[PDB]
This record gives C-alpha cells, sequence and structure tokens, in this order.
C-alpha cells in the first residue's frame, strides 16, 4: 500500500505576503526522500526547531530557494509565523 | 493547526477501507487547495479536492461518523 513520496503534506511557515512558505527543502515522506522542487521558495529552519515555534508570534526567519532539496540561504530575512 | 501545505497530489485513488479521516485546506496561503486523507496506518497523503474519489470518500466518511451501529 504505497503512495509517493511527494505526497506529504509539508511544514510551513506564513508571512506577510499571500503565500506561505516551505520549512526547508526536504523530509522523510512514505519510505522516501521528499524534495521539494527546485526554485521553491522556503526558510533555512530547522524541523526541529520549527516543532518548538510558539505559534502566532512572529519570528525573523531566514529566506531561501530549494535546490536539490536544500534550503539555500539567500542572506535575508523577513517576518514569519507558524500557523495559516 | 494550518501549519502544512500540499505541494503534490496522489495520482491514484486509495481505497476507502484504507481511510480513517480527512482535513481540507482551503487556506490561500497554500500552493493550492488540498484533501489530506489519514489512513487506517496514521500515513497522511495529500489528495485532489476535484477527483470524484476524493469527493466520494469524504463523504463516506461523514456518513460512517454520522450512523455509527453499536
Amino acid at each position: 500500500y504505497d503512495y509517493g513520496t511527494d505526497t506529504c503534506p509539508f511544514p510551513v511557515l506564513a508571512n506577510k505576503t499571500n503565500k506561505a512558505k516551505a520549512v526547508g527543502c526536504h523530509q522523510k515522506c512514505n519510505g522516501g526522500d521528499q524534495k521539494l522542487t527546485d526554485g521553491t521558495a522556503c526558510y533555512v529552519v530547522e524541523r526541529k526547531v520549527w516543532d518548538r515555534m510558539t505559534p502566532m508570534l512572529w519570528y525573523e526567519c531566514p529566506l531561501g530557494e530549494c535546490k536539490n532539496g536544500v534550503c539555500e540561504d539567500l542572506r535575508k530575512k523577513e517576518d514569519c509565523r507558524k500557523g495559516n | 493547526a494550518a501549519v502544512t501545505c500540499c505541494y503534490n497530489f496522489t495520482n491514484r485513488k486509495i481505497s476507502v477501507q484504507r481511510l480513517a479521516s480527512y482535513r481540507r485546506i482551503t487556506s490561500s496561503k497554500c500552493p493550492k487547495e488540498a484533501v489530506i486523507f489519514k489512513t487506517i496506518v496514521a500515513k497522511e497523503i495529500c489528495a485532489d479536492p476535484k477527483q470524484k474519489w476524493v469527493q466520494d470518500s469524504m463523504d463516506h466518511l461523514d456518513k460512517q461518523t454520522q450512523t455509527p451501529k453499536t
């Protein structure tokens, strides 16, 4: 009973724009490595940090761009929050 | 409670015997509206709200919740 490795829900953080962004660019999914598509907007934030972020409160997040499943640092920061 | 998004959909129907519950992604902050099915072994699977089987499966799950038999 297998499912595609690209079908798992992915953790995100919302911002002041109209679209949330991915927390990192990869995660385990259905026994394999779910890598988001190259060029996906992401935050350079580890899942373990995201797990314990206080909901609702605004943080400053490091912006990035996915390449080969890694959120590459864009040396820019923006307001982010857990909870859409 | 809305802290995930679906980036792709499954491209095959899930037999309803495998399905336990579902949640809808309606937030415009996600790339697309989605349905997340939770299976009987706690897998979370993103699915297209526009496919009949997805809509039929939500209907069937809602009917079970509404008419349990002791």
